[PDB]
């Protein structure tokens, strides 16, 4: 729920073109913005999973980044050299750390992922992107469980847009986004 | 419906330009074969191929502007603009010749992709598919001389480079050194094409020549409507004139109308039969008791030999600036002429 | 065994013949000069 | 590991992402938003 | 309207013919 | 959703309680498939021979005949191919799964549970309760065996060093 | 209509135009101009030998 | 492991198109 | 129609004609392994077309000794 | 001087398509003339 504002019905992120039919206030974030015609024809229970399955990999691919320029963990040193976005995923490919990560989460997306969204297509009463995976009780109240939903999805939508950032930038200078802050100026391109 | 049938729907739509699956194919392909095709005979020079000038930054004309067939360097590389050859770099590749590999290639798959157009359209009219069959010899045409050919060959820089002047130069060449025109196949294939010129030609005429009197116009175009029931000429009064002045005339509307698709579309199968079998140096070039006459007679000549000769005089002529990579360096003296014989 | 239902009569016409003949004989004088080489 | 196998892993990834993807999302889109 | 398959094969058709009648009027005036 | 060992993913269809070991465990569709009788007969005979391979692996690496030479086990495997005591131990496995094969197409038919061949020599898992902790157990230990079995064969590959040899002198990678 | 393309197909040209006159295209295309055929070391026809090592060999024949 | 196409893909159409004869014809 | 004992042994085999999946089918499968197939044409292609080099892999005569 | 198998090559790929399109065609005329009055 998380109150008739910010992610229910009466709040349009435009003056209102008489808002989207298959867009109302049940979905969470849905301040009905869709200036094509997607929510009609696409499945909304497959379009939900995949936002929310992208917003996590984000913030995990984010957080990542940013803690591979701030820190490396022990070990990772002798090895790599620089490696920082790119030419991390060749090298680690090339060694076996990115093969064993595929490796896993192929598991993970065989043995959850399909199945669920499958049995979801299917009518199944778990919600799109809910794989009960709560070892703390941080969910136990639904009054801060729909604030939580809320604020994982707003949080997904700002890490893809981050990420796709952070990989645009080292394209384009070959630096993280750590380093990136640090120097503002264009034309040094390690 | 699910995705794959709206998506079918879209593509069936009735608008000017009729798409449908086979548009996804045809569509690029041929688009980026006529824009390569454009961009070499505007920008792309052969003078690291060839050692030719063939472009209108460089001087050339519609006549002699060519996309010309990459160096014999490369063999039968397919010349990828990341291949080992290019590596990525776009002027390296263009300088290679990789521009007619990529307008061959896309061009063959642009024909695939109408042969596909008309089958699919014939489906979707409710007709039969008699096109996609008749063009099968323009693309066993193609096929045989753009892809077989150089294939069977050292390289692709045997092939016909994409000009008429190179057109031209490729005639002129496979003479010499095939004696092309002595090939049967290609006999056949000449007899197609000259016998299918002569069937339009004459099948027009007495079409037009045959005509009822079908309006009080002297002008008859108008006479004519595409909702009539009833045939537009005399097909009887036709059939009388070229019994009587030919010896023989048609009698069936359709064995004609089939006869008049059948002659080329053979003629250009013969042809490529023929291109084939010159892919492999496997050509009729000489009869064996004319030149074991010819080398036992010095007063046997016919106009086979001459024939020879001149085929022996363009390989001669032409060998040292048609393949540079081969440093071919021929003195007068080895040259061969008319008085020398 | 028994009578086969798919038994076809088959037919050419004798514009057909003419012209099977005279491809024939073409093809004879056209590829003879080759095969006497 | 040669760079020739880069390039044609690179080239498999250019035509789907470049080609297969963009031309087929575009189709699909216009599909389903023009059911007539 | 904005985008269309006639519109955009129109553009495809009509954007590279102008540059290369351009670039070949530039031919036209070089000094060879 | 509850199929009570995965929460999101739903008890299968078949999956009922009937069988030890069922805790709802099948997120790919395999038990839909195929016979759930043959599927546990196959996953029995793994885990049984899982278990005693991971006991060969043991007590060979522990303690070898007088006789054969001293070796691993997947050079073992090779010996005794080229010699011919793989051949016989081959040929007394097939033998008994050929009466396997009747008491598969007994399953099949019924009659038989999956996995059970009545041997018992020493009279244990006496009463029900009994019987069925040690199914539990036989179950659990059968997949834990099918994992280790593997495990210890592809760190053998890997490290070239046997599994209790590689405890002691871990030497990673 | 007209009113777009008295702006577009004008520029279009202009810039065509000066893809030929600002000497880009010899660049792009690799397209030698009238004084840079033959080097003063190489009087003869540049021609590539091998295929593995054309980039190379370009890169050596047209650095002069 | 624990329906019909019923269509002939066979068939010809084989409708002969019947036409009129009129008094120019005749 | 004869009866024989390799026609009634067969018979099965040639039993559902016209029998069908359901929409679809395996078609997503079949699609899947044909991309694969075409991805390994392509591989095998530049192998001996010399535009791949993967390693050790020498295309030519002198490859055989 | 000119090979046996030409001469053998002309003459037999000229007899046998000759004589099997005349068997054909005496056989749709026998048919013809058979089925209609004679
Ligand atoms: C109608 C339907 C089709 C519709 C049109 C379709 C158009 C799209 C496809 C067109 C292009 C297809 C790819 C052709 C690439 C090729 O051919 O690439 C050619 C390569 C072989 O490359 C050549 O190989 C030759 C032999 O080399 C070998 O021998 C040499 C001896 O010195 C050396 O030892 C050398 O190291 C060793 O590799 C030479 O080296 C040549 O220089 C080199 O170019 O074959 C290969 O990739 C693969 C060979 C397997 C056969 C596949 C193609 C078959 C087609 C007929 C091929 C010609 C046969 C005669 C036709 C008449
Ligand atoms: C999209 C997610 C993603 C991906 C693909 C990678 C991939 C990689 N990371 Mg990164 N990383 C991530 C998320 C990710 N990481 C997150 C979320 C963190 C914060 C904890 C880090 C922190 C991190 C450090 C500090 C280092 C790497 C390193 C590496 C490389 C070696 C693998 C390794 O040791 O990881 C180690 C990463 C972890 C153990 C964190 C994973 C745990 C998260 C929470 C996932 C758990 C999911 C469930 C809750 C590899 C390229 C190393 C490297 O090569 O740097 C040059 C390295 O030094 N990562
Ligand atoms: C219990 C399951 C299991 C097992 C047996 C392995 C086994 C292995 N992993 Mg994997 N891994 C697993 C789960 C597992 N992994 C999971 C759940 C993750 C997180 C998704 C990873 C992420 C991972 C990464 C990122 C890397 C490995 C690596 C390795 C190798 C370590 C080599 C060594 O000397 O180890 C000694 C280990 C210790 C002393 C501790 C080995 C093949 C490394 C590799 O590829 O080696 C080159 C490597 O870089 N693993
Ligand atoms: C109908 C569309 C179509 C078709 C059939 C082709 C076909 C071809 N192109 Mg063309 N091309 C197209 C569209 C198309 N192209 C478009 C839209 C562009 C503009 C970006 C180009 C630009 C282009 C260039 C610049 C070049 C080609 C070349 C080629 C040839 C080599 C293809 C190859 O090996 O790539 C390899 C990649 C693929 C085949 C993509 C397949 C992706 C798979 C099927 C998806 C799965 C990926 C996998 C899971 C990941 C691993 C081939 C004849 C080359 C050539 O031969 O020129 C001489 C060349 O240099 N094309
Ligand atoms: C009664 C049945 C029977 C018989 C006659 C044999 C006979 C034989 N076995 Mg086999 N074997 C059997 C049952 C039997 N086996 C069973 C039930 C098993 C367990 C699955 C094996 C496992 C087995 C292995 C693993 C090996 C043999 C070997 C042998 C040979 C050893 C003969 C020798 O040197 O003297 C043996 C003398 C004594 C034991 C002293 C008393 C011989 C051909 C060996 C072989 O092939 O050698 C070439 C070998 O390595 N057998
Ligand atoms: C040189 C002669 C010649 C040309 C130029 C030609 C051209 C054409 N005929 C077509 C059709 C046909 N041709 C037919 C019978 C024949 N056509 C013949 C001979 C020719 N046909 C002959 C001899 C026959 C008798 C069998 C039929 C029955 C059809 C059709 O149905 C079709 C049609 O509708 O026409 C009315 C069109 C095919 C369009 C296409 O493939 O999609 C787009 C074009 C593509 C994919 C080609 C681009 C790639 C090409 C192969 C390489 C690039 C070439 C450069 C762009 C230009 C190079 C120029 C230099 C060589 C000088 C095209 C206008
Ligand atoms: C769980 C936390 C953790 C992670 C996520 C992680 C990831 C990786 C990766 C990325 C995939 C590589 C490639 C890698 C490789 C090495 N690690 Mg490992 N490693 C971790 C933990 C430790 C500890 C505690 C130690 C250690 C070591 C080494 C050595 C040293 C041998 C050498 O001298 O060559 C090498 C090469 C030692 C060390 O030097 O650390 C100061 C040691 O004490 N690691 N490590
Ligand atoms: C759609 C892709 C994309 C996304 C989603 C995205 C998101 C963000 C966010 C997240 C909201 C931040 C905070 C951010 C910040 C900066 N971006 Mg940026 N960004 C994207 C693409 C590009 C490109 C193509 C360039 C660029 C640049 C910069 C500079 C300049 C610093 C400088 O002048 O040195 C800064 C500070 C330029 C740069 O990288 O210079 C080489 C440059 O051309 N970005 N960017
Ligand atoms: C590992 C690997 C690599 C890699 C890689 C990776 C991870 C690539 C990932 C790239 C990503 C995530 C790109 C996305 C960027 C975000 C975009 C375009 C959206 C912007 C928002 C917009 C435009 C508008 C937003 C908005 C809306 C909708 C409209 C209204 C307002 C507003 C809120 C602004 C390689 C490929 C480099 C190769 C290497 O060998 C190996
Ligand atoms: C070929 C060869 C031979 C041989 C051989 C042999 C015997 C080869 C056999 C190899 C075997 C048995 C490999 C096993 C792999 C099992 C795996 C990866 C499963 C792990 C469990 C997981 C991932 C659990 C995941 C899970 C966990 C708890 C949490 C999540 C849920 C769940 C999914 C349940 C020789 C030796 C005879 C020699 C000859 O010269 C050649
Ligand atoms: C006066 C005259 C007299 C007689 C009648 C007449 C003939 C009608 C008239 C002529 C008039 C005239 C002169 C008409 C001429 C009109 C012209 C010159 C049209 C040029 C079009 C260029 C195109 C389509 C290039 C597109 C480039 C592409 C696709 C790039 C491809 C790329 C390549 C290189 C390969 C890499 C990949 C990519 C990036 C894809
Ligand atoms: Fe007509």
């Amino acid at each position: 729920y998380q109150e008739g504002v910010l992610q229910g019905l009466g709040v349009d992120a435009i003056p209102g073109t008489d808002r989207p039919k298959n867009l109302d206030g049940t979905l969470v974030g849905d301040i009905g913005f869709d200036p094509l015609g997607f929510s009609n024809w696409l499945d909304l229970r497959w379009a939900r999973e995949a936002e929310i399955k992208h917003g996590r990999v984000a913030m995990l691919a984010a957080t990542g980044m940013i803690v591979q320029d701030v820190y490396k963990f022990p070990g990772v040193q002798q090895t790599f050299g620089d490696a920082s976005m790119m030419k991390l995923h060749n090298v680690a490919v090339g060694q076996g750390a990115m093969q064993q990560l595929f490796l896993w989460i192929t598991v993970l997306e065989t043995l959850t992922g399909i199945p669920a969204i499958i049995q979801t297509l299917k009518g199944s009463e778990r919600q799109p992107g809910d794989f009960g995976f709560d070892p703390l009780g941080c969910g136990s109240n639904p009054e801060q469980l729909a604030r939580r939903q809320l604020v994982e999805l707003k949080n997904g939508r700002l890490a893809m847009i981050a990420v796709g950032g952070m990989v645009h930038h080292y394209l384009l200078v070959g630096r993280g986004p750590i380093e990136f802050i640090k120097n503002i100026p264009n034309f040094k391109n390690p | 419906r699910g995705w794959f049938d709206l998506m079918d729907d879209w593509l069936k739509r009735d608008r000017f330009v009729f798409v449908g699956w086979s548009g996804l194919l045809l569509f690029p392909t041929s688009y980026l074969s006529i824009g390569g095709w454009f961009t070499g005979t505007t920008f792309v020079t052969s003078w690291y191929t060839h050692g030719l000038a063939s472009s209108y930054l460089e001087g050339c004309n519609f006549f002699t502007a060519a996309v010309s067939t990459p160096a014999n360097s490369m063999g039968h590389s397919l010349l990828l603009l990341w291949g080992p050859e290019a590596q990525g770099d776009f002027t390296r590749w263009c300088q290679i010749g990789g521009l007619w590999a990529f307008c061959a290639l896309h061009g063959s798959f642009g024909l695939i992709g109408f042969c596909l157009r008309q089958f699919e359209i014939a489906r979707l009219v409710g007709i039969r598919p008699y096109n996609a069959i008749a063009f099968s010899g323009p693309i066993a045409i193609f096929v045989s001389v753009f892809l077989m050919y150089p294939l069977g060959q050292a390289s692709w820089f045997f092939a016909p480079s994409l000009g008429v002047a190179a057109i031209f130069r490729f005639l002129l060449f496979i003479q010499g050194f095939h004696n092309f025109t002595l090939n049967p196949f290609h006999m056949m294939g000449v007899a197609g094409i000259l016998g299918a010129a002569l069937l339009c030609a004459i099948h027009g005429a007495t079409v037009q020549n045959t005509i009822f009197e079908d309006g009080d116009a002297a002008n008859t175009f108008r006479a004519f409507t595409p909702t009539q029931a009833e045939e537009t000429y005399s097909m009887v009064t036709a059939n009388r004139f070229w019994s009587q002045i030919f010896g023989v005339a048609f009698s069936n509307k359709r064995w004609l109308h089939f006869f008049m698709l059948f002659v080329p579309l053979a003629g250009l199968w013969t042809s490529a039969i023929g291109i084939v079998g010159l892919a492999l140096n496997l050509r009729a070039y000489d009869f064996v008791s004319q030149e074991l006459r010819a080398a036992e007679d010095p007063e046997f000549e016919t106009f086979y030999t001459k024939n020879i000769l001149l085929n022996e005089g363009i390989r001669s002529w032409m060998a040292a600036q048609d393949q540079p990579h081969e440093n071919f360096i021929f003195p007068e003296e080895v040259l061969p002429r008319g008085n020398a014989l | 065994s028994g009578p086969n239902p798919n038994k076809q009569p088959v037919e050419l016409n004798r514009t057909s013949l003419f012209w099977g003949l005279l491809l024939i004989f073409v093809l004879a004088v056209l590829f003879s000069s080759y095969f006497f080489n | 590991m040669t760079p020739s196998f880069s390039a044609f892993i690179n080239s498999l990834l250019a035509g789907l992402f470049i080609v297969i993807i963009p031309i087929g999302t575009a189709l699909l889109i216009v599909s389903q938003s023009d059911r007539l | 309207p904005i985008f269309t398959f006639r519109w955009l094969a129109i553009h495809g058709l009509a954007v590279p013919t102008v540059f290369f009648l351009g670039a070949i009027t530039s031919m036209q005036f070089i000094q060879r | 959703d509850f199929s009570a060992a995965v929460p999101f993913l739903k008890r299968p269809s078949n999956l009922d309680g009937a069988y030890i070991g069922d805790v709802g465990f099948d997120p790919l569709g395999f038990s839909d498939v195929f016979d759930l009788r043959v599927l546990r007969e196959a996953e029995l005979k793994h885990g049984r021979f899982a278990m005693l391979a991971v006991l060969g692996f043991i007590v060979q690496e522990l303690y070898t005949f007088p006789f054969f030479p001293k070796m691993a086990p997947v050079d073992a495997h090779d010996y005794f191919v080229k010699q011919g005591g793989g051949s016989q131990i081959i040929f007394w496995i097939s033998f008994v799964e050929l009466f396997g094969v009747v008491a598969l197409f007994e399953t099949l038919q019924g009659k038989r549970e999956p996995g059970d061949f009545a041997f018992d020599p020493l009279g244990l898992a006496k009463d029900e309760a009994t019987l069925e902790r040690y199914r539990l157990a036989e179950v659990k230990h059968a997949r834990l065996a099918m994992i280790a079995i593997g495990g210890f064969i592809h760190q053998y590959w890997v490290t070239k060093q046997t599994v209790l040899e590689q405890l002691g002198n871990f030497k990673s990678l | 209509y007209w009113i777009i393309h008295s702006i577009t197909i004008p520029a279009l040209f202009v810039a065509g135009w000066l893809f030929v006159s600002t000497g880009l295209a010899y660049d792009i295309f690799g397209t030698p101009r009238p004084n840079e055929y033959f080097t003063q070391e190489r009087q003869q026809v540049p021609l590539v030998n091998d295929r593995f090592s054309a980039k190379q060999e370009l890169e050596d024949l047209t650095k002069g | 492991p624990r329906v019909y196409d019923e269509e002939d893909q066979l068939l010809i159409l084989s409708d002969i198109v019947t036409f009129e004869e009129t008094d120019l014809g005749r | 129609a004869l009866r024989t004992r390799l026609g009634e042994l067969l018979r099965p085999l040639n039993s559902e004609y016209g029998k069908v999946a359901p929409g679809w089918g395996t078609t997503p499968i079949m699609g899947f392994v044909m991309l694969l197939f075409a991805v390994f044409l392509l591989i095998i292609l530049q192998i001996y077309n010399s535009s791949l080099i993967i390693e050790n892999v020498d295309v030519d005569w002198a490859s055989l000794g | 001087n000119v090979s046996v198998a030409a001469y053998l090559a002309v003459l037999l790929g000229t007899f046998i398509p000759v004589v099997f399109l005349i068997t054909l065609f005496i056989q749709s005329e026998a048919r013809k003339a058979a089925e209609s009055g004679q």
